[PDB]
């Protein structure tokens, strides 16, 4: 089986604005050990903004702390992230990922990511 | 194929410093290898002073009964800061290790598994195997009689080296120090009614723990066969001044009197390179 990831809810939002970005997967998410959603500004590298465990222990990076929030519906196949207090610093094309460790041998992580949704914060 | 000579020798050979655990741990692994029809898993608990040792004889173990040792087909590791990191994954790692060690016995009632750093694992995790140490005939289906579990920790570690301290401050021998002195100082901690019960048998009045194995802190005499050892695994030619100067560069306690090697043997190795070429 294909699984793969989906990510919807990007667009243009005025500064100090709210948005909601949603990932559906096509197969079951109960094994991944973490998902969570990067970003991927201009000229720049991508960056974690925000991950949750299949238990929902969530963290997330300095810059949106307080203001993001990362949510996770293992039986729906499906991750959110409710972005408040937007501001151009967040324009960016947003990522959502998941991770697959092993529990016996060498480390390894089997990683998928979605294709991306782009946001644009207005100043 | 086990023999005992070969396991003693290994052991007299190559662990220092551990008169209690070389003792235990070829009478426990010999008689139950060699027993066709065991009535419970083999269940030791490995506990002690870092850098001591417990890894160590794990290998010594699994090379004893299977070619490759760790890296036996039939040999499985579970590191549980490596592979059980996030206590709030306990259901993803409880779900995954079930399968696995089902799977795995049922291919081979010989199997090993060796839980390393057990006391950083998540308390759940360690009930989700509790009934493949037990004397049950079957679990699911599976025998696990034949099985081993081997459990490594640092838990009572501190405990251990008051004995060991007291018998160095008392003037009696290292050799003296008896199982029963270490069970009497733990009774407070690893050996105390909420552990007991924790560890009991769901079917008969006994320990799920067959062999508690205490690993004791390591004096500066064994820090000494260490190094000497990793001297010539290097090509090197031994050199005494520079055993006795990466020696008193580790860090010894207590404050005062400098009987034991704070972090075992580990970390000493990287001192070499800065004595050698
Ligand atoms: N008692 C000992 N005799 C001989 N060599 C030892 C002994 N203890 C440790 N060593 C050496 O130091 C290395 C590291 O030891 P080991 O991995 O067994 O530590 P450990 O007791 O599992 O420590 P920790 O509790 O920190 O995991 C060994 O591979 C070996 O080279
Ligand atoms: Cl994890
Ligand atoms: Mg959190
Ligand atoms: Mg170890």
């Amino acid at each position: 089986m294909q699984v793969q990831l989906v990510e919807t809810g990007g667009g243009l939002v005025q500064a100090g604005g709210s948005l909601r970005l949603s990932c559906a997967a096509s197969g079951n998410i109960f094994s991944f050990n973490v998902m969570g959603w990067y970003r991927q500004a201009p000229g720049k590298q991508r960056e974690l903004v925000a991950a949750i465990t299949s238990g929902d222990t969530t963290t997330y990076a300095d810059s949106v702390q307080g203001r993001f929030t990362i949510s996770r519906d293992n039986a729906k196949n499906a991750v959110y992230l409710q972005m408040n207090s937007l501001t151009p610093e967040d324009t960016a094309v947003y990522f959502c990922n998941a991770r697959r460790n092993p529990i016996n041998g060498p480390y390894y992580t089997t990683a998928y990511w979605g294709q991306g949704t782009q946001v644009t914060v207005s100043s | 194929s086990l023999s005992r000579e070969a396991l003693q020798k290994d052991l007299d050979d190559n662990l220092f410093g551990q008169h209690l655990a070389k003792k235990i741990i070829l009478n426990a692994v010999f008689g139950f290898i060699n027993n066709p029809k065991p009535k419970k898993p083999l269940t030791l608990s490995l506990h002690g002073w870092t850098g001591t040792g417990k890894n160590f004889v794990s290998k010594i173990i699994a090379e004893n009964i299977y070619e490759g040792g760790l890296n036996s087909d039939y040999v499985h590791l579970f590191v549980a800061t490596l592979h059980f990191p996030h206590a709030s994954n306990i259901t993803l790692y409880k779900d995954q290790l079930q399968l696995w060690i089902r799977g795995n016995v049922s291919a081979c009632a010989r199997s090993i598994f060796i839980f390393d750093q057990m006391d950083k694992m998540h308390a759940g995790l360690i009930d989700a195997i509790k009934p493949f140490l037990d004397y049950y005939d079957l679990v699911d289906g599976v025998s696990y009689q034949k099985a081993m579990f081997i459990f490594l920790s640092n838990a009572g570690a501190e405990r251990i080296t008051d004995v060991a301290l007291d018998f160095w401050r008392s003037g009696k021998q290292r050799e003296d120090i008896k199982l029963k002195d270490i069970e009497h100082a733990l009774s407070v901690s690893v050996f105390n009614n909420k552990n007991s019960g924790f560890w009991h048998s769901s079917l008969i009045d006994r320990n799920l723990i067959d062999y508690f194995v205490p690993f004791l802190p390591l004096e500066y005499k064994h820090l000494k066969m260490c190094i000497r050892v990793e001297m010539q695994s290097r090509g090197y030619e031994i050199d005494e001044d520079i055993v006795s100067r990466v020696a008193e560069e580790m860090t010894f306690f207590p404050k005062e009197e400098r009987v034991f090697s704070d972090k075992g043997c580990k970390t000493v190795f990287t001192k070499l390179d800065y004595y050698y070429d």
